């Protein structure tokens, strides 16, 4: 009836346990719904095929306005944030996006209260309230999320891109939308942006442009009854899907080259080709074979010759989206300061491969390997968390037919030679787009783009220049990969031994090393995960030694990459990186071959021999990384600030390359062999593994450093670990800095609460709970100080507290009497609210905490973080969630009496002032609620001065986990 | 290897 058809069979995984079932609406909304008897959490998505490609000309940002005003109310919920409450109060979350194409929400919640989620979320397209009252405040959100994508590169090639095609064509519309573009310019113009958002969202949100995709514990038939109810009455005004058949880049867009000034200190490459769109041949997908060939990075391949010759260190090769009608194939490079020198060069040499590809023709195993590949990768597919899910479900439900969806962008079905052929022959140099970024060109260019002030400069490309290109030959360096020897063979499912246990058990406890150890007991996929801690004074003793340990391990992993893609791509991934306490490596994916990736990575950084000339390049590259933090957000900064001062031991960026013109080969050399003299090993072995063969594993790394290096065990007085700062009963410290890129402040507010322990875990993380979704709808939403406003607990080195994010045009001391005022109108919320509301929230929270992991790397990372921290509590979340529900809303008061009140005897306070950067000097203290008078607060002159003069908290003890 | 959305919040 309400319904036009129901989908046949959904082809889904074999591994797959949970219930699918497709429909079309009468209305034309195409849904998909899924049902899992097990998930704590349910979940909805819409998808309306609709985005900033179709803002009106005048309008810039209309529809990512529309997107932000459709929280705000609606004629059934005239509450501004009943919906983001409501999800609150019932351990949900949500968010929503804005494409060219597309604006997606999507929400999850509490598996109990779908429905009720649901209605509120169904209004979102029957009936917005579009308030004018919320219009003029929201356009401040719109406004500050814009500002903050001004000063960063990545928006700012966006932009430009768009600014340099056809200016006729919606591809240069400026997407995001700021104050000027939707209050300024309307006012002056004489438009009503509350009539256009009416007009847009009326004329655009149509039933036949959505799609849905809703995931709960109800069955199929209960949840396509519940579907229906909420979505028949979606009104339908058969909208014609928007086209794009001109390509944005025409012939006088071709041939072109483009010299841009970055913000951060980078050098980077962008090569563009202009392609027909691609998508209706995702059975065969001709674009993405060409994509894995031309970004390969194993031997023979462009990546391995260009960065041979020193030129570039990584590099990113296939086809980019556009929109309906038209696509991009790119090849995009960092640039070494000798590749900066050799672009001309560089870009022959991409020729030069693609020339390759086109004597050697289309390659029929490459296509079954990657068809074999992805058919193991979507049978083992990992179980996706609910929001996610549905939210990139009801995306696809727009290309694909019903019964498709779960494997469309999986499988792979038909080799296309033709196709193949037809894309190769569009990537050549007579339609090439050029681009280089580089702090070279400052002062060397002479245009500007009007939405990011982006400074360059355009040139034709020489025709000398072309034909050279189109001259490109057969380059004996250049080979088609070699058959990937990483593809998994073995996906037996051992059987779970007698001795299992539910948690990770101790098996090995020695002085070399401490292996914790589990068999899945619950996924029961072919997958584990190998986590090694790698314990060592020297990797962390002076920013020198800090600086060698990144070095070393930078320099490893780039003489392993030839070796490790081929693995990646058969779904066998490893990281490598240094720690302050040592060095982290993680080995995860299929089990069938992850010790012999993990043997060769140790008997690697055991006998590892250093290339000067990758050496330098990758030392250069670090320096410029450590001063390229200058260009990031305030908050990055205020956090950066608060972490540097908390913690007893900490190197900061300026120290640590102040030490990196020091680190030469010879001292690198040396280094090494230090490092791995004498280590502690503490080990998670998690997945398809039995016992015998974990200590299998972790015998064979012992004995390959003990072999190579000579490794001995370390002594236990050395495994030291850094302690917080423990600041004084009603103190207040304020430590100021300036942002010389972004022209917005930031600022972090930490309330230090006490030790880590269960009674003081459950007592901050409740009244966050409680405070969470009220400081994101006062501080954002009613005041708007800014975009990001962000509260939640802070944990480090065992210590925990209250903290507060916020980046805004609004100077930090103002900011500071903005969250005071907010703390006592939530003192009063506190005592106001009923039993009823604030049971809901115990529920809400003890939800959150019960939530269980549906992959095994997300279980595996709950046990390493209690491996990491050493507090061992894998009981932890059934422990103080018992406790939790035991909190009364007297304890809550309680305790924000004595440790966050403004009059609070155990107040301790820290905030880290960022200024923006038009702000020569500021001060540190200064209808809306009545902020309180505020003590003169001690101003941090010096850091370590700081430190030295307060006491140190002690280390938090370890939850015994008695085994062998 | 083998190869910009606006939101509500930054998560």
């Amino acid at each position: 009836p309400a319904i036009k058809r129901i989908g046949n069979h959904i082809t889904k995984s074999p591994e797959d346990k949970r219930e699918y079932r497709g429909l079309e609406l009468a209305n034309g909304i195409k849904v998909l719904l899924i049902s899992d008897p097990t998930t704590d959490k349910s979940s909805a998505a819409l998808d309306v095929h609709i985005g900033s490609l179709s803002d009106p000309p005048n309008i810039a940002g209309l529809s990512h306005f529309c997107q932000h005003m459709l929280f705000l109310g609606t004629k059934k919920y005239p509450k501004e944030n009943e919906y983001s409450q409501f999800l609150s109060e019932h351990a949900g979350s949500s968010n929503a996006f804005t494409s060219g194409e597309h604006t997606n929400y999507y929400f999850d919640v509490s598996h109990e209260h779908l429905e009720g989620a649901l209605d509120r979320f169904a209004q979102f397209f029957l009936c917005p309230l579009f308030d004018e009252s919320c219009k003029d405040r929201e356009v401040n959100a719109v406004d500050s999320e814009h500002e903050k994508n001004v000063m960063n590169d990545a928006w700012r090639l966006f932009q430009l891109e768009k600014a340099t095609g056809n200016p006729k064509h919606p591809f240069s519309k400026f997407g995001t939308g700021n104050k000027y573009t939707l209050e300024t310019r309307p006012n002056q113009e004489g438009i009503d942006v509350r009539q256009e958002l009416l007009k847009f969202h009326s004329a655009y949100y149509s039933s036949n442009l959505m799609a849905v995709c809703v995931l709960g514990r109800e069955s199929l038939d209960d949840l396509t009854n519940l579907v229906v109810k909420l979505f028949s009455e979606v009104e339908n005004k058969n909208v014609p899907l928007p086209e794009f058949p001109e390509h944005p880049f025409q012939e006088e867009h071709l041939k072109q080259l483009y010299k841009i000034v970055p913000i951060k200190d980078i050098r980077n490459l962008y090569v563009t080709f202009p392609i027909p769109d691609l998508q209706k041949y995702y059975k065969s997908n001709p674009g993405h074979y060409l994509g894995h060939l031309i970004g390969h990075e194993g031997p023979g391949s462009l990546l391995s010759e260009l960065k041979s010759k020193g030129w570039v260190n990584t590099l990113v090769g296939g086809q980019k989206e556009g929109a309906r009608g038209f696509m991009f194939f790119i090849i995009n490079v960092d640039l070494t300061e000798e590749g900066l020198l050799h672009v001309e060069d560089i870009i022959l040499h991409m020729f030069q491969y693609i020339q390759k590809l086109r004597a050697e023709g289309p390659q029929e195993w490459v296509f079954q390997e990657c068809k074999d590949l992805n058919a193991v990768a979507f049978r083992f597919k990992d179980k996706e968390r609910p929001r996610g899910y549905t939210s990139k479900i009801a995306g696809i439900l727009h290309y694909y037919p019903l019964e498709e969806v779960l494997t469309a962008e999986y499988l792979l079905e038909e080799f296309r030679p033709d196709l193949i052929e037809m894309v190769l022959d569009k990537l050549r140099p007579e339609n090439v787009r050029v681009a280089i970024v580089s702090k070279s060109f400052e002062g060397k260019t002479d245009r500007t783009e009007e939405w990011y002030g982006t400074q360059y400069k355009q040139e034709a490309i020489p025709d000398e220049v072309i034909k050279k290109w189109q001259n490109a030959d057969l380059n004996g360096k250049f080979k088609l990969p070699t058959k990937n020897e990483f593809i998994p063979t073995n996906f037996e499912i051992l059987p779970l031994e007698k001795e299992a246990t539910p948690y990770p058990a101790l098996i090995k406890d020695t002085a070399m090393s401490k292996l914790w150890f589990k068999q899945d007991d619950k996924f029961f996929l072919p997958k584990a995960c190998l986590n090694f801690e790698f314990f060592s004074p020297f990797a962390y003793v002076d920013p020198l030694h800090c600086n060698m340990a990144y070095l070393y391990l930078e320099l490893l992993k780039d003489s392993l990459n030839e070796y490790a893609y081929a693995a990646e791509l058969a779904g066998l991934s490893y990281d490598l990186q240094n720690t302050i306490y040592g060095m982290y490596l993680s080995v995860k994916g299929y089990n069938d071959k992850q010790p012999i990736l993990l043997k060769k990575i140790i008997e690697k950084m055991a006998t590892f021999e250093i290339d000067e000339k990758r050496f330098e390049i990758i030392k250069e590259a670090y320096m410029r990384s450590l001063n390229n933090f200058r260009a990031e957000q305030p908050h990055q900064h205020a956090m950066y600030y608060l972490r540097l001062l908390m913690t007893e031991v900490a190197w900061t960026k300026d120290e640590l390359k102040e030490a990196l013109d020091d680190v030469t080969l010879p001292r690198l050399k040396a280094f090494i062999p230090q490092l791995l003299s004498r280590l502690h090993i503490e080990a998670l072995l998690h997945g398809n593994i039995t016992k015998q063969a974990a200590l299998g594993i972790m015998q064979m790394v012992e004995d390959t450093l003990i072999e190579h290096a000579h490794t001995k065990p370390l002594l236990p007085s050395q495994l030291v670990r850094y302690r917080e700062v423990q600041l004084p009963d009603r103190g207040w410290f304020v430590y100021q800095q300036r942002n010389e890129v972004h022209n917005n402040c930031g600022i972090e507010i930490y309330y230090q609460t006490d030790m880590q322990s269960t009674s003081e875990n459950m007592f901050l993380e409740l009244f966050c709970q409680i405070i969470s979704e009220p400081c994101f709808n006062t501080l954002r939403t009613k005041e708007q100080l800014g975009y990001i406003v962000f509260s939640g607990p802070r944990r480090a080195n065992g210590i925990q507290g209250l903290r507060f994010i916020i980046q805004s045009e609004k100077p930090p001391h103002y900011l500071e009497s903005r969250v005071e005022a907010f703390l006592i109108t939530m003192e009063k919320s506190i005592e106001d609210m009923t039993e009823e509301a604030f049971q809901k929230h115990i529920q809400a929270l003890a939800i959150r905490r019960l939530d269980k992991p549906k992959k095994l790397s997300a279980e595996c990372a709950k046990y390493w973080g209690e491996i990491i921290s050493q507090q061992y509590n894998f009981d932890r979340d059934n422990t103080e969630v018992a406790y939790l529900k035991t909190l009364t809303k007297e304890d809550i008061i309680k305790f924000y009496k004595e440790m966050l009140a403004v009059d609070a005897p155990r107040r301790h306070k820290v905030s880290v002032h960022v200024l923006a950067r038009e702000m020569d000097s500021c001060p540190v203290v200064g209808n809306l609620s009545q902020a309180p008078a505020l003590p003169q607060p001690e101003v941090i002159q010096n850091m370590t001065e700081f430190k030295r003069g307060l006491p140190l908290f002690p280390l938090v003890k370890p939850h015994i986990n008695f085994m062998a | 290897d083998a190869e910009k959305l606006v939101f509500f919040a930054e998560d």
